[PDB]
């Protein structure tokens, strides 16, 4: 069985608020995978948001979300998170979690093309 | 926009097309598009150009010649030949030992002015040693992103014929490697294959998989 990703935690918030997205992995141990969050608004290019290595030891963020968002993972519960604070209208989009195997525990991936598995997405709407 | 590196590359590929007229047009079209894009891509690059060529037994000599000459064509602007590695030279051997050898050969070349390698007979490497291609072929964390690697896979089938589409050719190569690398896996090696590692390798080397057709002017075994 391949791994399956299911994102939750989306919703509507006024600018300044916060959301916590989670992605639950089933079928395989999540610790097998580097994980990334990406986002896409209608008609626009899908955008890298954050990524985290299998060990949790290495992360990287898009410049536009650094200091506001925090990616983290709980391999024991097979779940990954994206804490989104100080939200802005520019953050409105469908957010997707993606996973991809890598043999190195510190490697991460900031390009969507790197990732083999994706979730269904969760809408995040930030009102003005 | 087109560079002098690409013009030298096109000079050499045009010559190849003129020497080897028995190939699918898509071999030349798709490999040139793929490799030029890498040669034209802005710094920093995110990934090396990784081209996988395959052939059946009746095209063994074309596979060997065209893979090495396409790799040399990539490097022609640098007036150096591609690094040559050959898996038939490695098969009887301890996997961890082979891994050290391949790593030294590639790193020594790439650190010292060479920017392409041809990896002949990839299917014949001991399975665990092929983990070295995560270092060189990873999607974003490869050790040398400004280089090309042309890998070849020689199938055990006698012929491919000319009717196959690329998806079917790629499935053939994927399936064959899975058989070869399961067969030669040595779990007691420090570096050993497992299913996730095998699928991960496949994902990193299968960006562009193209078949090579027989060339009767090569049965000589001397490249044109």
């Amino acid at each position: 069985m391949q791994v399956q990703l299911v994102e939750s935690g989306g919703g509507l918030v006024q600018a300044g608020g916060s959301l916590r997205l989670s992605c639950a992995a089933s079928g395989r141990t999540l610790s097998s995978y580097a994980v990334g969050w990406f986002r896409q608004a209608p008609g626009l290019e899908r955008e890298f948001v954050a990524t985290i290595s299998r060990s949790g030891g290495s992360t990287h963020y898009a410049d536009s979300v650094k200091g506001r968002f925090t990616i983290s993972r709980d391999n024991a519960k097979n779940t990954v998170y994206l804490q989104m604070n100080s939200l802005k209208p520019e953050d409105t989009a469908v957010y997707y979690c993606a996973a991809t195997f890598t043999p190195d525990g510190s490697w991460y991936y900031t390009r969507g093309s790197s990732y083999d598995y994706w979730g269904q997405g969760t809408q995040v709407t930030v009102s003005s | 926009v087109e560079t002098t590196a690409v013009q030298e590359f096109q000079n050499q590929m045009n010559q190849l097309k003129n020497k080897y007229q028995g190939q699918d047009e898509k071999l030349w079209k798709r490999s040139q598009t793929f490799l030029e894009k890498h040669l034209n891509s802005s710094h920093p690059r995110s990934q090396p150009a990784i081209l996988l060529l395959t052939a059946a037994r009746d095209a063994e000599e074309a596979l060997r010649c065209l893979s090495e000459q396409i790799a040399d064509a990539y490097s022609s602007f640098r007036s150096v030949r591609a690094i040559r590695i050959d898996g038939t030279d490695k098969a009887t051997q301890d996997s961890d030992t082979v891994k050290l050898e391949v790593d030294q050969e590639l790193s020594n070349g790439f650190k010292n002015g060479q920017n392409a390698a041809v990896v002949h007979r990839f299917e014949s490497f001991p399975a665990g040693s092929t983990l070295i291609f995560y270092k060189y072929c990873d999607h974003e964390n490869a050790a040398f992103k400004d280089v090309a690697l042309v890998l070849t896979v020689l199938l055990e089938e006698e012929t491919l014929g000319t009717s196959l589409g690329l998806k079917e050719v790629e499935e053939k190569v994927r399936d064959f490697l899975k058989v070869k690398f399961t067969n030669s896996n040595t779990p007691n090696s420090y570096n050993h294959m497992d299913p996730d590692k095998l699928n991960g390798l496949w994902s990193r080397i299968s960006h562009l998989v193209l078949p090579v057709q027989p060339e009767n002017a090569l049965k000589r075994g001397i490249c044109l």
